[PDB]
């Protein structure tokens, strides 16, 4: 509790053990066998998709309207962002 | 102008590494009909042919950045290229898990934090190219369907 020598010995020593393993795992000639388990992120924290329907004119005359949905969370960050900087934008 | 050179490993099968090590430290130009490399315009796809016997290759990316050293004295050493890529001979699939050396064995699962490799700001760049043609947009939160 006396940061004084118990700060400054404990994190050196830290220091010291983990130069010493990333040495040793450098230094292994030993062959290792041919994804480590993760936390799986939910489709973003509200846990939502995002949807597009839109209208297009067609050759000659026609107004088809597509409907599009987005369940990749990054292409759903990416997309939202430049919305609401083109919706500042102005 | 100078343009960086472009280093990569190439990986063959051991009986055939063998014949191409023993031509290379040979040193004649015998070699140069024997070892051609032809890159198909995937390029993520190849032949490597040995002696004229054709074997089918892939480019895969490497999980870890190799780098050259040259030397003239052995004590200082210059940087010349970074390596990347392997052209092993016999997307996902044209990434390899593993490193060259021996501690370094399917280092990306093991050994590399999981932060993120990349893909997702390509299919946003498309989105957005098809969202130009819009005039009534629907979106919701949706739940499970």
């Amino acid at each position: 509790r006396f940061s004084v020598a118990e700060h400054q010995e404990r994190y050196k020593e830290e220091c010291q053990r983990i130069f010493d393993l990333q040495n040793k795992v450098l230094s292994s000639t030993e062959v290792l066998s041919t994804t480590a388990s993760v936390t799986s992120l939910n489709s973003s924290a509200t846990g939502r998709c995002l949807k597009i329907y839109r209208t297009f004119r067609d050759e000659e005359g026609k107004e088809y309207v597509r409907c599009e949905t987005v369940r990749k969370p990054a292409v759903i960050d990416a997309y939202v962002r430049i919305r609401t900087t083109k919706d500042e934008e102005f | 102008p100078h343009e960086l050179e472009s280093q990569f490993i190439l990986r063959l099968p051991p009986e055939y590494a063998s014949t191409v090590r023993r031509a290379v430290q040979s040193g004649h130009v015998n070699l140069k009909d024997r070892l051609t490399i032809e890159l198909h315009p995937d390029g993520r796809h190849g032949i490597v042919r040995v002696d004229r016997v054709p074997l089918a290759s892939k480019l895969v990316d490497l999980p870890c950045v190799m780098e050259s050293l040259k030397t003239i004295d052995k004590k200082t050493f210059y940087k010349t290229a970074d390596i990347c890529q392997m052209l092993v001979s016999t997307e996902k699939k044209f990434i390899w898990n593993h490193g060259i050396t021996l501690p370094l064995k399917n280092v990306r699962k093991r050994r590399f934090r999981k932060t993120a490799k990349k893909d997702v700001e390509k299919e946003v760049k498309r989105l957005l190219s098809t969202d130009a043609e819009a005039v009534s947009t629907r979106w919701e939160i949706i739940a499970e369907d």
